[PDB]
This record gives structure tokens, C-alpha cells and sequence, in this order.
């Protein structure tokens, strides 16, 4: 019944910044930690991702990390930094610096001790816990590398707990670092296999619809990972609250998933437009499948159309009749059939909660796994060999001892999920 | 996450003086070392009196003293301005061995003692030139000890490039020749600009025809303060130097990032004028704001990394750099996928009250490391060369104990890099 | 039904002026000595530490002892200095410097005769001893040697009384004489075959907790001190106060004891945190337990996981269920059966006191006798060893008439503890 | 609770002199006596005046007069004050016999009567010089008494050690050498200092070039104070002189702990920097600070101690420890664990008015015995041997009744203890 969330990396770090204030608002809790709600449902189950204090004070069950104070500081300077422990901030001292070696391999490897006895020290805590989710990029040195080991080990821990990521995917346009292909590809080699399931956020995806939709000029990561938390948001609550379909989180990895290593998600929302079209727009089931099965709304730079469906999730919340969700849902399988896959039958699956998120009346998350994931992998692969035929900053990464031929198998295990797509795409 | 700034020589120190006036002006430090209000840089006292950890190095007396009788002269410790009495001459061979070489070990001490100050030494950097006595000289012999103590640490050096036209060292290429030979080896990435190029940019960009050091050290402050103070200020993309390291060099050797910074405007080019985080970027891949006299499109691209001040929205740069990946003319190498670091900090960019450059809202410093640069290493090849076989002035180094091999090699190894940019530009 | 304490050397006294200022705080007396409070178990009990002369005033049951007037002024000088009787200071003048033949052996010998003789006074004010305890450091002069050579003569009078001691363990990183180990090991040559039991406290340990989980900054011996009263005061209390289980000191020492020589022990403490997280904490008996078992919670410099555990005393304060103790204990036990031996089924003991700390709602006591315990010794031996063979000061100490082969079975005598730890520890 | 100073020789009185100017600087101790408010050093008359409780003695009537004609003339009881007429001459042969042997009978009655106005005697030290006629000589004529009178009581020396490159004395080696066979027989610690060493302080770290000895003794009386009023007064471990005693000397030879001493440092050195314990304790481990020239680096550490004033923690003690025990080349001999006495007195650290010292929060003196102190016996063996073999200056000593052989065997007891550093070495 419990979670635990690991944030970690600055965008980790700022994601979560995002994520829990949200949860806060669901729940009705103050930025200084107290509850000061309004509704039954809001204390009832805040178990989940909160521990109650001595005080009526709310402890958000996760551990931000990072190995640069200042990152975390300026965390802990808002409004909910106040909320999380002192001991959920585990820090080192000097960076990483984008460098999965480090972060991993070798350095942020041994902050990575204090980091898991605070998370035993939690899941001692919890009464028993669903799972853990955690929050980071893929090309990152501290998102990824550290990360990623400690993803390895959390699922020795606990082989039974849910494990799964959200992750920062490296956009087509904008990389930051030089090598952030092959820290993304060394964290493939490491986490596809070391975890249940994890999720492909596009920055520039979430650009575009921003102003493609919600026709926005200033944006900022905090107003683009308000979406993302409006997706992660979205899949817990339900589980949290009172619905009508199928509440739970693992019952959705196992809808989810068809094959043990082809676990990765294109997530999508709806309704999200601008509010000059609110004043034109209808609230009604197809409504939101319109803009959930829109290509553009998704959060991921990918192309269901292009490649075949094998699973999708729709999530619904709020008051909706079971008919007419049910009818979608089998019109857009109808419609769009030349995009599923032939092997499973009424491959759309619903789950329906009833409350609705704040200030909306309904709404709905949109979670796929098509083949059309595939892409990424490609354009990551051809960009690294390139780069793994010069050594381009791998010297920093050999310097710190990580041997090319563990690369190679990590440029291998990419080419093999793509194989693999292939060989389900048919 | 402490850092040490080393300044040695007068272009080291009096860089250095223009970076601590900046450094100041980005907090309001007192001249008295009183600040109220950065702590990665300095040191506090009980007073509330910050130290700068830094090292001023001067063989001769005068640029310290410069220091000693000026403003800033209450925000030093005495103990961080060293002086000796006699200078190197211009020359390697007793900046860093017979002069140098004596006085080194008391730096290294206060250099020591700095070091134990820190708690989290995340490295240091040290300014100075390519071809003076104790700019390059004693610099390198700095090296030559920072790198056994603080191996694993920063080791960034910047230094001024000669000149293709002016200098004023007829030596020049044989100090130059020895450093590359010495620091290569050593140190982790050297940055270098162009005081002629630069000359360039003050005349075009800020309208001026009169450009001195202490105008050509403002520019050059500016871009250093980019990556030393607003990257410990908070930002989206909080960048460290050893992220700048571990994002800007590629191979073992050397690496030597150029810069180029634009905006350089002056406050009437900034009326009538709206740039963008694009536009900016756009004028970063001008040869025109290229801070060393070297022809960007000469030469293929390996690395580039920008820093972003004040308003930068990640979206708009994004946009840019798709722009400038598929728009430009920029070619690069093969091995390099574009991963351009991209450090974004809110802390806005900041100027020199009574300076030239305008007061902008945002501004972006770039760093690149271009196949160019040999073309660098061949001017300096034969500036070396004809001295060499004429052997004209080489008594005033083989009477301090240097030894023609030894510059020969010196030179084999500049040869070497060469060849080894040569490599980088065959694509594969 | 009393008890008799005795404080000596520099730390002994410092110690025992936190700890008489607790036990009056808990009974309400002030620091001039009469009775202010107001509750009727506070004075109900005042027996065990106090005498109440005419006036309504308490004499504290206590004898201060030291060879340098100035320690016990500085003592006297502040509140609760006031509340002992002159007679209770007993002190001579000139020091022993932190040598254990002038403090045992020469100097110090001749004080102990007029201190003996004011023990002989109280222990005739008494109606029932039940027991005596002092305060000490092992490598100290007074401490150590005056102390032990005390206590040798007190448990000779009567050997039908406990005689227990906490003393201040030389710490690894921090000591100050240079023959410390040497003072210890004579110490332990005389004070294990004349104790009942003995406490071990390392300052080392108790500036980590200060910190680590106090987060503090600025602690002096008198904030550490303390921590070390919360125990001394937590053990004494329970037998003095209304409780539901069986609060004997003697009981105590039974249940602790398994072996005639190897009664040595950790103690630890909780509640034990810092108050930004004491809004964020839960007070409930696996609260307490969880700190009590976590050994940096530990005030010894041990760890009780890497030896095994012997007995364990868990002592607790406040209102708390009978089954919920009982149930968490067992699970203690259950999942840190790795460290309990295997000999003594149910290892792990309970006293109950209904009795709060003034301030807190609950805390507890961990009173440990594991085999870790030996590694202290190890290093003292170790240490000694060393010096032995060069006989550093040890002129100082042969000057006084010390014999080196009393030394060289003092080095034995330590062996054995260890040699005895390791045939129990199996 | 009682002690004695004595001060023997020009040397002895006028850092004497700097020392009871000190106390009286500790308690506001007005120069007539009169002490508004320290009895374990001072005798208190009905007029609240304090004697303090020392000997002075001068076998040349100057010194004495200086003090006899100075503000502290109406401190000192005239008894106190006590003079000869005639030198030692820089020797010995007059000092300990001839001269000297002739009033000290005078000099233990006092002292004696001291001795019997103490009521707890503690102990008492001896300030002088080894290279002086009485401040040698007579010294050790007075060890030979006072240790048979007072043979449980502290006897702690205190000396100038003979500064390798300068000396005003011819014969100083002569003189060191008898006084070692006879006073390390009866002796239970000498400490020394080098003035040379101290000038290098002074110009280092006050920035002082011109060291007087009315400046050099002001530092050995921090050094003093710290020992002597601050162990009486109130801390956290208040160690005692016995204790001191107790915990630094480790064989029954002698030993000769040395002294170092940080904070030393100057007003303007103080301002913006800040000192912890830690950071204080680092410097009491750099040759640097060392106040006698003999190298840290060279021996291998027996005794330490460490006593602290002011704002100390323990809890930072014992990190700082831990650094000094790991982190420091620091060698040690085997014999020796590392128990290092730490004094912590809450009691602050004070300054004279008008010194060269920065007022200081907290402070750190260290004594220390190391091998190294055989290579100063080696000094003085060449030395003496040089003037021996020539049999220089000899005629001054025979003439007084001195044997060749006792030199002779003076210098064998030299080299046996020389033998007994070279035992110790030897790890075991
Ligand atoms: N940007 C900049 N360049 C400078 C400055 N001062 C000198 N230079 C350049 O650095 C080189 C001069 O080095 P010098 O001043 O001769 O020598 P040094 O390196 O200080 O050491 P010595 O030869 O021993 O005096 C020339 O190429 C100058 O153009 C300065 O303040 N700013
Ligand atoms: N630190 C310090 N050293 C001093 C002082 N006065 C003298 N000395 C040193 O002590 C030695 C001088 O001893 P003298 O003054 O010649 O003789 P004395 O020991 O007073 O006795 P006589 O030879 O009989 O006059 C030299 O090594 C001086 O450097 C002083 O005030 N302070
Ligand atoms: N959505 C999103 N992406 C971010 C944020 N911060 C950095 N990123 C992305 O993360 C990548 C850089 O990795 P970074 O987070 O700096 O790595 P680390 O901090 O060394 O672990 C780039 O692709 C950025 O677009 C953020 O707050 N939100
Ligand atoms: N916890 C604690 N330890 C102390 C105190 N005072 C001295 N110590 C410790 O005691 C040892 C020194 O012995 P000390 O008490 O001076 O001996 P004595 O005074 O000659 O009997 C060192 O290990 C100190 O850390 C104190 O007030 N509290
Ligand atoms: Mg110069
Ligand atoms: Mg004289």
C-alpha cells in the first residue's frame, strides 16, 4: 500500500519540486506541512506518500538527492522544502558533474550507501509498500548514474515491490552534455533490465504543446513539469481514491506489459488547452479521447501511428457513465485499428477513478507502449556509436575506469530492444 | 565547493585585479573586504571580512605593490600577495627553473594553507601568458607540483594567446613552445584569447578606438565571472567546474577551448536593439565576436558548450539550438554528436560601473574547441623555427641550463599536437 | 532501598553536577535545596537520593571527591552547588596529576581513608542500601585510581550491595594522557573482579549523536553530560517510580549478567532527535525501539552487530501498552537474530516505569551486553602493550612504586575479558 | 596549591620581568601591590597586596636595579630582590663554585621562607640561560639544593637554548656541557627556546624586523602564562603543574620538552582570518612555529601536549586530534601512544598593551619531545670539542678549581645522552 519516490539529478530534483506540491494541493496540506484540508478522502489515504508526524504534520515518503548542496537548498528554500525532513536530503559535495562514471561507477557510488539506509529506514516505515517510483534523467550524471545504482539496489531489496522511473529522455534537439548518449545508453544497459517499467519524457514534445495547445509564451521547467506531475499525479491517485475501475498500480504493469524487456511508456494528458478554447470547448468522453488518442498530446516525441500499439492505458477521473467510456474506447480501437497490434484483443484498457483533479472536472492520462519507441533508441544508438568511435569524452569516463566493452554491451542491449520491437511489430 | 584562483605574472594579477573587482561587484564587497551580504570564493571572518582564495604571484615587486597601494588593497591578505625581486626575463628558463624555481615552494605553502582553508576544494584555476618569464614560465612549474598534491582536482588554466601580430617578447615562441611541452602534459584545459581579436571587438562592438588592459581585462572578466560566479548562482542548470571539465574536454590531451562572447555592445548599440537568447547565440558563432584570431570556419568543431545569465528560458534555447545545428555552416567532427553543455543560470549578467559594455538583461558565453586552433600551432612553428635555426637569442636560455634537444623536442611535441588535430579532423 | 553516589576526577565531578541537577528537576527540588515541587511522587521516593535534613531541605547522597580544591569550588559555585553539605566535599590538594599510583597506590590512597569514613556516616543515615554508585573516567588518576582503590574498600564493607559504575572509556580518537590505555588497564585489573557492573561511555561516540541526530553545533561536556544523566537518571527512576514491571536494580543486574566477569555495557538512548524533525516524528513503541536499537543511537563506540548480543534491557518511560512492548521486542528479536545468542532464548528483557521524563511523553533506555564490548578492550590492550615495552611515564609510575609485573597481569586480565567474550561469543 | 618562580641571571629576571608584568595583567594587579580582585602564586597582606611569590637573583647589582628602580619595584618584597656584586663571567667555574657558591646560602633561605609561607607546595621553576655564568652555574647550583630540600616538589626548568649562529659567549658550549651532566641528574624537565627561532617568528608571522628582547620575551611569557596562570584557573580539564609533570616527562632522563606556540600572529594578520581550533592546532604541527631551530620533521615525536585557552571545544579538540594522529607525517616512536594531554582552560587568552600579539579568541601552546635533539647536542658536541681539543679558553676554569677530566666526562655524559635519543629512535 505504500510508496516511496526517489528524486534525483537537478532535473530530478526539480521535477519532484513539482510532483509534491501537487500531491500537497490533492491532500489539502500546508507548504509548512500541516493538514488543513477540507475533505475525508484527503487524510484518508495519505499513507501512500505521506507519514503522519507528531503534530498533524505530513512527511513526504521521499529522499532527494544529489551530490551538490545547492541544488538541494534551493529546494528546501520554497514553499514544500519545508515539508521534507533534513534527513530526506542526502548530499554529497561536489557534483559529478554529468558524469556517469562518477555517479555510478565511482564516486557517487558512495554516497549511495547513506542514500539506501534512509530508504531501509523508510520502508521500515511504511506497513507495506506497493512499490517505489523514481524520478530522473536519462543522460544525466547523478539522475542516471547514481540513479541507476541505486535502482540496482533497491530492487535486491525488494524483488516484490514495483519498480519503476520516470525519465527525462535526451530530446533530438536539446542536449546539454556531449555525451549524454551514452550516459543514456548506459542507463538502458542498466535500468531495462533493473526495472518494471519506466516512462520517455520528451522536453521538446512538452515545448511544443505548450504553445501548440495551451498556446503559452513563457514557460519554464516548472510549468513543464507541472505536466509531468499531472501524469504521475494522475496514475497514484487512483489509486489512492475510490473509483470505479481497477485501482491498482501493479494490475496496470501487468495490462501493460507483454514481454518482460519491452517496458516503456509514452505518456499523454488530457484535456489541455488554451482558455480562450475553453470558452468553446465541450466536456464529454470522446472529448477527452479525442486529445488522449492525439499524437500531439503526447508528452513523448514519438509517433504512436508510426509504429503499432501493443498496450494502451486510459485513465480516467471523474464522473463519467461506464457506457460511454466503454463506447470510446472501442471506437478508438475500431478507428484506429491498422495501429494495434493483431495478437491482443481489445488492446485498450481503461481504469476509472472518480475523483476528479482539482479545478477540472475531468481528466485523463494517456499511457502507452507502442513500438514506435523503437526511434528513440535509434537515433540514441547511431549517435553513440559515432561518439564511442572517437572516445569523445571518454577519457573522462576511462579515467574513471569504465571499460569501452561494457559500452559495447550497453550499444548491444539498445540494439536489441529494438529488435525486439521489431520482432512484435511484425 | 571551494575553488582557488592563481594569478601569476602581471597579466595573470592584473586580470586578476579586474575579476576581484568584479567579484566584489557582484556582492557589494567592501574594498575592506566588508561584505553584507558567495562563500565558494571567499573565506569569512569574524569581522564578516571575506578573503578571496587567491594567489598573487609576482617576481618583481611593482604589480603586487600596484595591488598593495590600491583599494583591494584591504580586501588581500598580505600573505596572499607573494613577491619576489627579480624577474624571469621573459624566459623559461629562469621563470621556471633558476628564479622561479625558488621562490615556488612558499606558494605552494600559502598555496597549502589555502587548500586546508577548503572543505570541499573542488579545484582551481590559473590565469596568466603564453609568453611571458613568470606568466608562462613560473606557471608551469606551479603545475608541475599542483598536479601531484591536487591530482584530482581542477586544474583550468587560462591564458593569453600571443598575438600574431604584436608582441613585445621575441622569445615569445620559444616560452610558448616550452609551456606546451610542459603544461600539456600537465594540466587539464587551457583556455586562451586573443588581445588583438579583442581590439576588434572593442572598436565594433563597443565603438571604441583606445582600447588599454584595464578596458581588455573587463571583457575578459566578464566571460570568466560567467563560469565562476554565476555558476555557483542559482540557476535551472546549476553547472560546477568539474562539470565544465567533465563536459568540455575530450581527449587526454589537451584541450584548449576558445571563447567568444557576445553580447559585447556598448550602451547605444543596446538602444534600438532587442536581442533574444537566439540572437545572442546567433552572434556566439560570428567570427566577428571570435576572441582569438582564428577562422571558425576553418576548422571543425569538437566541443561547444554555452552559458546562459539572466533571461534564458530553456524553451527559446532549445529553439536556438536547433538553429545552430542545422542552420550554421558549423562543421564538426565526426566523434561528436552535439552535445552542446547548455548551463542555464538565473543570475543575471552583470557590468563594470563606468565600464564600455551596455547593461543586458541575459548573455552567453561560449566555449569551442575548433580543429583551427593547429593552424595556431603553425604560426608559432615557425616564428619558433627561424629563431631556432638562427639561434638567435638562445644564450639567454642555454646560459640558465637549457638545452637545444630539449627545445627541439619541445617543438616535436607542438608537432605532435598538431598531428593529433590533423587526426581529429579525418572524420571517420 | 537507597543508594549511595560517588563522583570523582575532573570528569566525575562534571558529570555528577548534570546528574544530581536532573534528579532534582525530576523531583522538583530547587537549586537551594528545598523542595518546590508538586507532585506527591516527588517527594514519595526523594529517600533513595536524599536526605532531608531539618528545614525541609534535601541532602543529595552523595560524596564529591577530587584532590584539587578549585574543580569541586568551581562545582560548588553553581546551582546544586549549594544543596550539598560541605561535608560532602572531600578533596585534597594536590592534584594527582592524572597518575593512577599517586591516585591509587600512593597519594591518593592516603585521601580515601577520611572519604570512607563520611561513606561509613551516610551508610548509617541510610535505612537500606540497596546499592552504590560511581562516576568516573578510566584513564584518569582520581578517576581510576583513587576511585577504584574506594571501591575496593566499599564493596569489602559491604559485599551485599551493588557497586556499579559508569565510566568515561577512553575514546579512540581522544586521548589525553598519554598513558591513558595504561590507567584503564590497571583499572580494569581492579575495578571488573571488585564490580558489580560497569557502563561504558565513550565521547566520541556522544559528539557523533550530537550531532548526527541532534544536529547540534555547540555542545560542551555539560550538553553531553547530560545525555549521559537521561541514562543514569533513566535507570535509577524506574525503581524509585510507580511502574508495571519490575523495577529493581539488583533484578537488573541479575537479569543483565550471565557470567560472574563479563559485565560491561552499552548504553543508548531515545527518544533522540532533533527538533526540526520532531515535527515530523511519531511517538510510538517502535519509535522508540527503532532508535533504541540502531547503534549509532549507542553511547559506547561499538557496534553490537558485529559482536553478539548477550542480554538486552530495554527500559521504558511513559504510558505505553503491555503488548505492543511485548510484540515489538519480540520482533527486535525475531529480525536481529542474527546478532542474539543463542544460548539464552528470549534475550531481550523489559522494565516498565509509567513515569515520563519531565518534557517528554516517552523514552526509553537500551541497556546492552554484547560481545563488541572487547574490541574496546582490544585496543586499550594493544595500545598498552606498546608503551609497556617502553615504559613511557612509566617511571613516573615505577617512581611511585608501581611493579611491572602487576602491570604485565593488569595486560593479562584484559586478555581474558577478551578471551571470555570470545568463549561466549562462539 | 603553591608554586615558586625563580628567576637566575639577566636572563632569568628580565623574562621574569614579562612574566609578572603578565600576571599582573591577568588580575589587574596594580604595581604597588594592590589587587583589587590568583593566591596559588601570590601572598596576600592585610592591604591587599599580593606578593607574588618568587626569588630574584642577580649576582651583578644592574639587573636587580632595573627592577629595583622600575614600576614593578613596589611589587617585589626587597627580600625578593637579591644581588651580589661580582660576575660569573660567563663561567661556570665562578657561578656554580667560586662566586655564586657564596651567596646562594642567602638565596635558599629565602627561598626556604617562601617555602614555609606555602602551604601546599606544589612546586616551583627555574627561568635562566644555558649558556650564562649564573645562568648556568649558579642555576645548578641551586638544582643541587633544592632538589635535595624539596625532592617531592615540581622542578621544572626553563632556558634559553644556545642559538647555533649566535653567541656572545666564547664559552657557552663549555658552559652547556657542565651544566648538562649537572642538571640532568637533578632536574625533572628543562624546556627551551631559541632566540633565533624567534626572530623568524616575529618577522613572519608579526611582520617584526626588529626583535627586541623586551619583545621576544613578551612571546615566551604568552607561553609561560598559558602554563602557570591559566592552569590555575578554571576549565574543562584543568591540569596541574604536578600533572604536567605527570604527563610530559616519560623517562628519568631527562627530557627536554621544546615549546611552540600558535596563535602568533599580527594585528593585521588577524583580520580577516579566522581560526578555529583545528586551524590553530595545524599551525602547532608546522616547523614554522617552532620556537627552537631543530626540525619536526627530522625526529620522531615522544611527548605532546597541547593546552588550550579560551574558546575551545572539546568536541572540536578531538576532531583536530584525529587529523594531527592521521593526516600529519607526524612519526612517532613506538613507546608511544598517542596520549596527548589536552589542557582546556575556559580562561582566555591575554594580550599585553602595546604588544605585537593580535587579541586572540582561543589559543594553543604545545610542548613537544622529539629525537631531533640529539642533532642540538651535536652541535654543542662539535663545539665544545673544537675548543677542547685547542683547550681554548681553558686557563678561565682551571684557574677556578676545574678539572679537564670533569670536561672531559661532561661531554661523555653529553654523548650518552645523545646515545639514549639514538635508543629511543630505535623503534621497537
Ligand atoms: N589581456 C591582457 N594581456 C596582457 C596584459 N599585460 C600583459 N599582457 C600580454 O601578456 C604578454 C606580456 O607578458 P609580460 O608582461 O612581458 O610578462 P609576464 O608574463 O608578466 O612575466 P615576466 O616576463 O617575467 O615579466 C604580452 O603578450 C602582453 O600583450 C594585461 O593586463 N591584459
Ligand atoms: N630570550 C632572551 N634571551 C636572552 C635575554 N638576555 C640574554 N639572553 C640570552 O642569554 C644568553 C646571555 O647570557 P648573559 O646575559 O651573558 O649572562 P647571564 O646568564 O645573565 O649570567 P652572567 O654570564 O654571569 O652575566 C645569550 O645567549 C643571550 O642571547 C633576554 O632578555 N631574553
Ligand atoms: N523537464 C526537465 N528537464 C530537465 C530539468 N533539468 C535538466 N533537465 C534536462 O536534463 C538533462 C541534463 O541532465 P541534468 O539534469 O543536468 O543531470 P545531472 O544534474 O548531472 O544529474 C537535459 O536534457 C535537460 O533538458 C527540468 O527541471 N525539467
Ligand atoms: N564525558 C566527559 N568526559 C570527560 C570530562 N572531563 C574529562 N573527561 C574525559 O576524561 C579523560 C581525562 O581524565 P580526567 O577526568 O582529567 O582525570 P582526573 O581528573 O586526573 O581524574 C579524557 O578522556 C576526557 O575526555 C567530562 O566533563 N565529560
Ligand atoms: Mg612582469
Ligand atoms: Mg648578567
Amino acid at each position: 500500500r505504500e510508496i516511496v519516490h526517489i528524486q534525483a539529478g537537478q532535473c530530478g530534483n526539480q521535477i519532484g519540486a513539482k510532483f509534491w506540491e501537487v500531491i500537497s494541493d490533492e491532500h489539502g496540506i500546508d507548504p509548512t506541512g500541516s493538514y488543513h484540508g477540507d475533505s475525508d478522502l484527503q487524510l484518508e489515504r495519505i499513507n501512500v506518500y505521506y507519514n503522519e508526524a507528531a503534530g498533524n504534520k505530513y512527511v513526504p515518503r521521499a529522499i532527494l538527492v544529489d551530490l551538490e548542496p545547492g541544488t538541494m537548498d534551493s529546494v528546501r528554500s520554497g514553499p514544500f522544502g519545508q515539508i521534507f525532513r533534513p534527513d530526506n536530503f542526502v548530499f554529497g559535495q561536489s557534483g559529478a558533474g554529468n558524469n556517469w562514471a562518477k555517479g555510478h561507477y565511482t564516486e557517487g557510488a558512495e554516497l549511495v550507501d547513506s542514500v539506501l539506509d534512509v530508504v531501509r529506514k523508510e520502508s521500515e516505515s511504511c506497513d507495506c509498500l506497493q512499490g517505489f517510483q523514481l524520478t530522473h534523467s536519462l543522460g544525466g550524471g547523478t539522475g542516471s548514474g547514481m540513479g541507476t545504482l541505486l535502482i540496482s539496489k533497491i530492487r535486491e531489496e525488494y524483488p516484490d515491490r514495483i519498480m519503476n522511473t520516470f525519465s527525462v529522455v535526451p530530446s533530438p534537439k536539446v542536449s546539454d552534455t556531449v555525451v549524454e548518449p551514452y550516459n543514456a545508453t548506459l542507463s538502458v544497459h542498466q535500468l531495462v533490465e533493473n526495472t518494471d517499467e519506466t516512462y520517455c519524457i520528451d522536453n521538446e514534445a512538452l515545448y511544443d504543446i505548450c504553445f501548440r495547445t495551451l498556446k503559452l509564451t513563457t514557460p519554464t521547467y516548472g510549468d513543464l513539469n507541472h505536466l509531468v506531475s499531472a501524469t504521475m499525479s494522475g496514475v497514484t491517485t487512483c489509486l489512492r481514491f475510490p473509483g470505479q475501475l481497477n485501482a491498482d498500480l501493479r494490475k496496470l504493469a501487468v495490462n501493460m506489459v507483454p514481454f518482460p524487456r519491452l517496458h516503456f511508456f509514452m505518456p499523454g494528458f488530457a484535456p489541455l488547452t488554451s482558455r480562450g478554447s475553453q470558452q468553446y470547448r465541450a466536456l464529454t468522453v470522446p472529448e477527452l479521447t479525442q486529445q488522449m488518442f492525439d499524437a500531439k498530446n503526447m508528452m513523448a516525441a514519438c509517433d504512436p501511428r508510426h509504429g503499432r500499439y501493443l498496450t494502451v492505458a486510459a485513465v480516467f477521473r471523474g464522473r463519467m457513465s461506464m457506457k460511454e467510456v466503454d463506447e470510446q474506447m472501442l471506437n478508438v480501437q475500431n478507428k484506429n485499428s491498422s495501429y494495434f497490434v493483431e495478437w491482443i484483443p481489445n488492446n485498450v484498457k481503461t481504469a476509472v477513478c472518480d475523483i476528479p483533479p482539482r479545478g477540472l472536472k475531468m481528466s485523463a492520462t494517456f499511457i502507452g507502449n507502442s513500438t514506435a519507441i523503437q526511434e528513440l533508441f535509434k537515433r540514441i544508438s547511431e549517435q553513440f556509436t559515432a561518439m564511442f568511435r572517437r572516445k569523445a569524452f571518454l577519457h573522462w569516463y576511462t579515467g574513471e575506469g569504465m571499460d569501452e566493452m561494457e559500452f559495447t554491451e550497453a550499444e548491444s542491449n539498445m540494439n536489441d530492444l529494438v529488435s525486439e520491437y521489431q520482432q512484435y511489430q511484425d | 565547493r571551494e575553488c582557488i584562483s592563481i594569478h601569476v605574472g602581471q597579466a595573470g594579477v592584473q586580470i586578476g585585479n579586474a575579476c576581484w573587482e568584479l567579484y566584489c561587484l557582484e556582492h557589494g564587497i567592501q574594498p575592506d573586504g566588508q561584505m553584507p551580504s558567495f562563500n565558494t570564493f571567499f573565506s569569512e571572518t569574524g569581522a564578516g571580512k571575506h578573503v578571496p582564495r587567491a594567489v598573487f604571484v609576482d617576481l618583481e615587486p611593482t604589480v603586487i605593490d600596484e595591488v598593495r597601494t590600491g583599494t583591494y588593497r584591504q580586501l588581500f591578505h598580505p600573505e596572499q600577495l607573494i613577491t619576489g625581486k627579480e624577474d624571469a626575463a621573459n624566459n623559461y628558463a629562469r621563470g621556471h627553473y633558476t628564479i622561479g624555481k625558488e621562490i615556488i615552494d612558499l606558494v605552494l605553502d600559502r598555496i597549502r594553507k589555502l587548500a586546508d582553508q577548503c572543505t570541499g576544494l573542488q579545484g582551481f584555476s590559473v590565469f596568466h601568458s603564453f609568453g611571458g618569464g613568470t606568466g608562462s614560465g613560473f606557471t608551469s612549474l606551479l603545475m608541475e607540483r599542483l598536479s601531484v598534491d591536487y591530482g584530482k582536482k581542477s586544474k583550468l588554466e587560462f591564458s593569453i594567446y600571443p598575438a600574431p601580430q604584436v608582441s613585445t617578447a621575441v622569445v615569445e615562441p620559444y616560452n610558448s613552445i616550452l609551456t606546451t611541452h610542459t603544461t600539456l602534459e600537465h594540466s587539464d584545459c587551457a583556455f586562451m584569447v586573443d588581445n588583438e581579436a579583442i581590439y576588434d571587438i572593442c572598436r565594433r562592438n563597443l565603438d571604441i578606438e583606445r582600447p588599454t588592459y584595464t578596458n581588455l581585462n573587463r571583457l575578459i572578466g566578464q566571460i570568466v565571472s560567467s563560469i565562476t560566479a554565476s555558476l555557483r548562482f542559482d540557476g535551472a542548470l546549476n553547472v560546477d567546474l568539474t562539470e565544465f571539465q567533465t563536459n568540455l574536454v575530450p581527449y587526454p590531451r589537451g584541450h584548449f577551448p576558445l571563447a567568444t562572447y557576445a553580447p559585447v555592445i556598448s550602451a547605444e548599440k543596446a538602444y534600438h536593439e532587442q536581442l533574444s537568447v537566439a540572437e545572442i547565440t546567433n552572434a556566439c558563432f560570428e567570427p566577428a565576436n571570435q576572441m582569438v584570431k582564428c577562422d571558425p570556419r576553418h576548422g571543425k568543431y569538437m566541443a561547444c558548450c554555452l552559458l546562459y545569465r539572466g533571461d534564458v528560458v530553456p524553451k527559446d534555447v532549445n529553439a536556438a539550438i536547433a538553429t545552430i545545428k542545422t542552420k550554421r555552416t558549423i562543421q564538426f567532427v565526426d566523434w561528436c554528436p552535439t552535445g552542446f553543455k547548455v548551463g542555464i543560470n538565473y543570475e543575471p549578467p552583470t557590468v563594470v560601473p563606468g565600464g564600455d559594455l551596455a547593461k543586458v538583461q541575459r548573455a552567453v558565453c561560449m566555449l569551442s574547441n575548433t580543429t583551427a586552433i593547429a593552424e595556431a600551432w603553425a604560426r608559432l612553428d615557425h616564428k619558433f623555427d627561424l629563431m631556432y635555426a638562427k639561434r638567435a637569442f638562445v644564450h639567454w636560455y642555454v646560459g640558465e641550463g637549457m638545452e637545444e634537444g630539449e627545445f627541439s623536442e619541445a617543438r616535436e611535441d607542438m608537432a605532435a599536437l598538431e598531428k593529433d588535430y590533423e587526426e581529429v579532423g579525418v572524420d571517420s
